[PDB]
């Protein structure tokens, strides 16, 4: 539903992108389809690939990673 | 700490917060994938280094010649637990000339928990194990939680994205309970599996730790280059 | 300090919440008991109550059987009770193993009374919450009745009540001893007491009763007994007759 | 009891071993210094209480065996404890191994106690701080050591602790070499005075020194050995 | 501040530790116990959480000595505590009398331990509901074991989330047989009001565990239900919700 | 201080973390050590202390932070050391079991891992063994050793109950300065001597005083001569011949 809004390739698919995220909230997913374009404007594109959204997976989430762990 | 302090209060939602706290334990934990057909169970466990001059720390523990336990989370209490289970299974070879029986086991663990639960200066422990081993009723791999919970599944995961192993196996779940006879492919099987649960940690050969056991083979652990021929 | 009321230790106005809470928990089952003495017996009678029908109405108890000539009644939560009902079980053995004689009710009344003060002296005991009436008939000392209750405290009745609205049976039983100007009711059969027992319950609750409705002890000599809902019933019919 | 006299603080410390610490600034004053054949240690007493009876009273430097001295600043009361381990000790290593303890032994043996006090439950650390000195038999150089309520112990060349220990020490870096001790039993000891009297002021009344020499000799010199002592470093 | 510890009351007969561990066992799945002529039959919702299971390889009903069936609601690994510990008391009974442990006095041991865990600061109440039962010598019994060390007899008890659809249900049945029924015939009355008990549970899937001690089918030992019979039950109340 | 933390009243509580905070306090008590670098090689291993001074009174000779466990076995203690007095003796005691059970020398990794068991008792009474602590060790052993069955082994023992290997380590207040610099510097090619220089280098960085022979501390464990503790007058030199390599740049 925000990806309608901006133009994307036509090598997307939307089930790769469910499967890979787990837990998201429609706010986090709003997060996604925004910062792929981020991605795309920082390599230079007019186009956003569907590796982009994979990107802004992690850059964007609710956390900055799992931590340090010294043994867990 | 209201309600969320001590393993000897409740908690007006029924619950105790201490529970959910030593479950974080597994959430920071590294992934680990277990999945079992008929006549081979399979551990697929992701080590992982502090640093570049460290080496890897071992997620693997040979507890008997048909038995293994493989842990997620803290060390120090998978290792009081690794004992124990060592402790029965030569008990049970000696009194009874027997194997000690997975199922059996399952049910000594769950009380070594909850009596941890139980005292004011207890704690749970912080260390959920998936234990295979191989016996005379067949394949057996056991899940269990700092609950004290023991459950038996074809397939299951622990760590941090758990949730994408599940997923795999969902799918793949009568691929492997067909495949019996060939460990070989429920190796592989697994190495794809624990893919999904990568955070771009790539599959180096001293990275991966694959143990096995099956009808007709001893407990075994592959590291170092026994386990390129799967990679 | 702030803490005076967990454990077991006293107030600035020289006291014991905690023991105080303890009588504020023997009135939740709301059960009322009534306790007579006669001439050569002693009878007690007890509510019993389901609150459902998916019981089984044979079970729902309040009167324990601690010794084969002491029984015990019981007001306050039935946990409490069943603790209370495996002391004294245990105390009895073992008064008639190392003395040679089964044990006098005094003697059980003040034995579970030191339990009792023991439990709110240290302070990680918490105490009973149940009121125990033991009813006896002894040969040295005749029908008696002992109460004891969570602090420790115990005293003798020539009769007594329990529960929350035991007041009106107090007024009952005052009477009836004003008018008859001695400690015991002169009758020389258990059944007649029964009678009376229930008689001034009828009075004292405003409520009538069913054979399901009631639970009785009777303490004779040499024994105590329980009787059964048919035998109830037929002290109730000749209730009516009097 | 077993619950914890003591909890670990997120600082990288523990609470009690900090306030141990303050509790051995508070206490009275010790200074150490070994020449080239005797160890001298100088105490500071409070003598200005007046109708105190000192004969019978135990000054603050105690013999633990015939040749080794421990003195302490800290908590008056606690370090009686301390020293009665320490004479038993000293009988088991002859009981047991036979030639009396030597001085790095027992100073490793009084850290472990210490050091218990702390990592047991049940238990606080002692707030006391020794200078233990002395001789090793069939040798003659003098060892001083400083064991500390942390329960680490140290060798030390001079040392210094209790109130004010910084100003002596400052002063000890300049009137004391590492290179060379004051040959002279007699100037030794009146380095030490003179170094007492910086902050123990108020006449050579409060001022005790024991003195020890290899083969056994432990002697304590009275009020008028000292009295004469400080009257020459005043004179010059 | 009186909800910290068990050995605390509280001006209002409460103790709220103990009310607190009823709404863990609220948390727990459907448990029935149909108190028969002929025995008793247990019957426990097992849901399936993930199709990664394996199928009838959990047991959540466990035997204890051979004659009395314990199926547990609430915490399933603190009940496990309580079963071990029921197991160790029914043999020790066994060794020191050479009979198999009457069912009352199973139950006045359980009652026991568990009324135990709010006497002492040291420990926690047990947050499981017990049925256990079965058939001695003096007949078949069922009870049911609260988280407060409280029981009762009955003649139909549940626990879980649907125990309000079963608790109406098995009002009807003895209102349908007011003589009672059989052990064979409660085979597929148990399934019936387990799958009538899941409509509240309505997210998940579940597989259906039977069990049974009674005199004429199993000769008084503890059995399960399998086979062409289990599922002939399951199929009993598959066509009824439809 | 009064860092915000929900539990300090139990030893062992939970924590929204998911992990022990104690532990992890204990791990910030490494940070205040005197840096202890040591160097594994296929040559032997290396072990270097500064030894802290803290007065020209003290003296510094009569102190050292090389502690022998036994004759191919040595250990470098940083941290807490009052702690590591009663580790040590714990770990001598062990190896002599072995001699005594097996006539044979103990694994590296064995006794270490042994110790690891050790710094895991803190606790008021849990698990079916008694807590003999009742707070965490605040002390890291560097383990460094010779085996015939893996060679030289260098292995970093932790307060926590975990041992991790390392081909070197660096720890102390100074370790990440160090240990920035064993990630580019090191490498598999090294023998002895250049090791050792190594040691004094990154000792010289993480140095608080001076580099010389009287608040330096050199050890080695070799396979055909054990353990040695380098004497002072061995590391003067050493120091003067980094001294002639550092201005020949």
């Amino acid at each position: 539903i925000h990806s309608r809004k901006m133009t994307t390739d036509d090598d997307i698919n939307w089930q790769e992108l469910a499967r890979s995220t787990d837990e998201f909230n429609g706010a986090q997913l709003k997060a996604v389809t925004v910062e792929a374009g981020m991605i795309a404007l920082r390599n230079g594109q007019s186009s956003v690939k569907h590796e982009d959204f994979v990107e802004g997976i992690s850059e964007v989430q609710a956390r900055k990673s799992k931590s340090v762990s010294f043994y867990a | 700490n209201n309600y969320d302090g001590d393993t000897v209060t409740f908690s007006p939602t029924g619950r105790l917060f201490q529970v959910e706290y030593a479950l974080e334990a597994i959430k920071q934990g590294s992934v680990t994938v277990g999945l079992r057909s008929n006549t081979h169970a399979v551990l697929v466990a992701l080590k992982r280094n502090a640093d570049e001059l460290s080496s890897y720390q071992k997620k693997i523990i040979k507890c008997d010649e048909h038995m293994g336990l493989s842990l997620a989370g803290l060390a120090p209490d998978a290792r009081v637990l690794s004992n124990y289970l060592r402790q029965q299974c030569n008990y049970s070879s000696l009194v009874f000339n027997r194997k000690l029986a997975v199922e059996r086991a399952g049910h000594l663990l769950c009380d070594k928990a909850q009596k941890n639960t139980q005292s004011y200066g207890g704690r749970p422990y912080g260390v959920g194990l998936l234990i295979i081993g191989y016996d005379k009723s067949g394949a057996h791999l056991l899940e269990f939680q700092p609950s004290g919970n023991v459950t038996e599944l074809y397939g299951t995961a622990i760590g941090a994205r758990s949730q994408g192993a599940k997923t795999y196996l969902e799918r793949t779940l009568d691929t492997f309970i067909k495949i019996d006879g060939n460990p070989d492919e429920l190796i592989k099987a697994g190495v794809e599996a624990i893919s999904q649960s990568l955070r771009d940690e790539s599959l180096t050969v001293d990275n991966l730790s694959i143990a096995i056991v099956g009808k007709d083979t001893p407990f075994t652990i592959y590291d170092g280059e026994a386990v390129a021929k799967y990679i | 300090a702030g803490y005076d009321r967990h454990i077991t230790i006293f107030s600035p106005e020289g006291r014991l919440y905690q023991v105080e809470y303890a009588f504020k928990a023997t009135n939740q089952t709301n059960i009322n008991s009534l306790a007579v003495r006669g001439k050569d017996c002693t009878v007690v009678i007890s509510q019993k109550k389901v609150p459902d029908k998916l019981l089984d109405p044979t079970t729902v108890s309040y009167i324990f059987c601690i010794s084969r000539t002491i029984g015990m009644v019981v007001n306050g939560p039935i946990p409490d009770a069943r603790n209370a009902a495996l002391r004294a079980k245990a105390e009895a053995a073992e008064f008639r193993y190392k003395y040679g004689y089964d044990m006098p009710c005094d003697v059980l009344a003040k034995r579970m009374a030191n339990l009792s003060q023991i439990y709110t002296q240290r302070a990680y005991m918490r105490p009973l919450g149940v009121i125990l009436t033991f009813v006896s008939v002894d040969e040295e000392l005749g029908p008696s009745i002992y109460k004891t209750d969570p602090a420790g405290y115990y005293v003798g009745y020539k009769a007594t009540a329990t529960g929350p609205k035991q007041q009106e049976i107090t007024t009952n039983l005052e009477n009836h001893f004003k008018k008859s100007k001695i400690d015991h009711i002169n009758e020389e059969s258990w059944e007649k007491v029964v009678e009376f027992a229930i008689t001034h319950m009828i009075d004292a609750l405003g409520t009538e009763f069913s054979k399901n409705d009631l639970e009785v002890g009777v303490a004779t000599k040499d024994k105590f007994f329980t009787l059964s809902a048919e035998n109830i019933e037929e002290r109730l019919v000749a209730i009516a007759e009097q | 009891y077993d619950r914890a006299l003591s909890i670990f603080s997120p600082d990288g410390h523990i609470f009690q071993v900090e306030y141990a610490l303050e509790a051995v600034k508070r206490g009275t004053c010790a200074v150490g210094v070994k020449g080239k054949n005797c160890v001298v240690l100088g105490c500071e007493r409070r003598s200005t209480l007046k109708l105190q009876d000192t004969r019978i009273t135990p000054s603050k430097v105690s013999k633990i065996d015939s040749h080794v001295v421990l003195s302490f600043s800290g908590l008056n009361a606690d370090s009686r404890i301390l020293i009665e381990k320490a004479r038993v000790e000293a009988q088991s290593h002859r009981l047991t191994l036979e030639d009396p303890v030597t001085v790095e032994y027992l100073t490793r043996y009084v850290a472990g106690v210490q050091q218990r006090y702390t990592q047991s439950g049940g238990v606080r650390p002692f707030g006391v701080s020794t200078l233990i000195a002395g001789f090793d038999p069939r040798d003659d150089e003098p060892k001083l050591y400083q064991t500390e309520p942390s329960g680490i112990y140290s060798s030390w060349s001079a040392q210094t602790i209790g109130r004010n220990s910084k100003t002596v020490r400052e002063f000890l870096e300049k009137n004391y070499d590492r290179k060379e001790p004051p040959a002279t039993v007699e100037e030794c000891v009146k380095l030490t005075v003179r170094s007492l009297l910086e902050v123990v002021q108020t006449g050579a009344k409060n001022i005790e020194i024991t003195v020890v020499k290899p083969d056994s000799d432990i002697v304590a010199l009275s009020s008028e050995e000292i009295n004469q002592y400080v009257t020459q470093i005043e004179q010059e | 501040g009186y909800d910290l510890s068990n050995s605390v009351f509280s001006p209002d007969g409460r103790n709220f530790q103990v009310e607190y561990a009823v709404k863990a066992v609220e948390n727990g799945t459907t448990s029935i116990g149909i108190k028969c002529n002929d025995g008793v039959v247990f019957a426990v919702e097992k849901l399936i959480t993930s199709k990664l299971l394996v199928p009838q390889k959990n047991v959540k009903i466990q035997v204890v000595d051979r004659h009395i069936g314990c199926v547990y609601s609430g915490l399933i690994p603190d009940g496990r505590h309580l079963v071990n510990r029921g197991r160790e008391e029914a043999a020790s009974f066994k060794k020191l009398y050479k009979t198999p442990i009457p069912i009352p006095a199973f139950a006045d041991r359980l009652g026991q331990y568990v009324q135990a865990h709010t006497l002492y600061n040291s420990v926690r109440p047990f947050g499981v509901s017990t049925i256990f039962g079965g058939v001695d010598k003096n007949g078949a019994h069922l009870y049911m074991l609260e988280p407060s060390g409280s029981y009762w007899g009955y003649k139909g008890a549940a626990t879980g989330k649907g125990r309000q659809s079963a608790k109406a249900e098995l009002e009807k049945l003895v209102d349908h047989h007011p003589e009672g029924l059989s052990a064979r015939e409660a085979v597929k009355q148990a399934a019936k009001i387990i799958y009538l008990a899941h409509e509240d549970n309505k997210e998940k899937d579940f597989e259906l565990e039977i069990s049974w001690c009674s005199l004429s089918e199993t000769n008084g030992l503890h059995k399960f239900v399998k086979g062409d019979l289990l599922q002939e039950a399951i199929d009993f109340a598959q066509k009824e919700i439809n | 201080f009064l860092t915000r933390s929900e539990y300090d009243r139990g030893v062992s509580t939970f924590s929204p973390e998911g992990r022990l905070f104690q532990v992890e306090y204990s791990l910030e008590a490494i940070k205040l050590g005197s840096t202890a670098i040591g160097i594994a090689t296929k040559e032997g291993v290396v072990l270097g202390v500064e030894k802290r001074a803290t007065s020209p009174l003290l003296e510094s000779d009569s102190i050292e932070k090389i502690v022998e466990i036994d004759r191919h076995i040595g250990c470098a203690m940083s941290g807490l050391t009052a702690d590591a007095r009663s580790m040590i003796e714990h770990a001598r005691t062990a190896a002599v079991t072995h001699n005594l059970y097996y006539d044979e020398d103990i694994n590296v990794e064995s006794l270490t891992q042994s110790v690891c068991d050790l710094a895991l008792r803190f606790g008021e009474g849990a698990s079916g063994e008694e807590r003999l602590m009742s707070r965490p060790f605040g002390v890291a052993l560097l383990i460094a050793g010779h085996d015939a069955d893996d060679g030289y082994q260098l292995f970093h023992a932790e307060p926590s109950g975990t041992f991790y290997r390392y081909n070197a380590k660096a720890i102390g207040s100074g370790s990440e300065g160090a240990q920035a610099e064993l990630l580019n510097e090191w490498h598999s090619s090294l023998t002895l001597k250049e090791a050792e220089l190594l040691v004094l280098k990154i000792l010289k960085q993480v140095m608080e005083e001076k580099l010389d022979e009287n608040n330096a501390q050199l050890s080695c464990i070799t396979k055909q001569d054990g353990f040695k503790i380098y004497d002072n007058e061995k590391t003067a030199e050493l120091i003067k011949e980094l001294k002639e390599k550092e201005a020949a740049e």
